[PDB]
C-alpha cells in the first residue's frame, strides 16, 4: 500500500478497495514500525543498532 | 588537567578506583569477606552505593 492511493490495498498486484474513506487514520504510522518505540526527527549522530539490542535501551536515547 | 574524557567516563573510572582501594587488608574489606565467604556483605558496600546512580535504571534489577 502507499499514500495518495490509501483507498487501495494490493495483494499480488490485485488491487482491493476499502469500504470506507480516510485521510488521516493512516497518516499516523509512528507506532506501526516497532513495538515500544516511536519515530522521531532524523539525526545522523544517533548510532545504528539492530532489533535485539533494543531491549537494553533507555529513555531520551 | 591532563585528561580529555568527560565527567561520565571519569566518574566510572574513579568509582572503579575507589572500589579497588578497598582491596587492602583489614576486616570490612573484600579479601576478609571472601575468606569468610560472606558474599552478602559485598552488596552493602558504600562504593557500589556511589556507583549505582550510573547504572541503567530500567534494567538494574536483572
Amino acid at each position: 500500500w502507499s499514500k495518495a492511493d490509501s483507498s487501495k490495498i494490493y495483494c499480488h498486484g490485485i488491487a482491493i478497495r476499502v469500504p470506507l474513506v480516510v485521510g488521516d487514520e493512516h497518516m499516523d504510522t509512528s507506532l506501526a514500525l516497532l513495538e515500544g518505540f516511536s519515530v522521531c526527527e532524523n539525526d545522523p549522530r544517533a548510532p545504528m543498532v539492530t532489533r535485539q539490542d533494543l531491549i537494553d535501551v533507555g529513555f531520551g536515547q | 588537567d591532563l585528561a580529555v574524557l568527560r565527567d561520565e567516563k571519569t566518574a566510572i573510572t574513579k568509582g572503579y578506583e575507589a572500589l579497588i582501594k578497598r582491596l587492602g587488608t583489614g576486616d570490612n574489606d573484600i579479601p576478609s569477606l571472601i575468606a569468610k565467604k560472606d558474599y552478602l556483605s559485598l552488596y552493602n558496600l558504600p562504593e557500589v552505593k556511589l556507583m549505582a546512580p550510573l547504572i541503567r535504571p530500567n534494567r538494574k534489577g536483572v
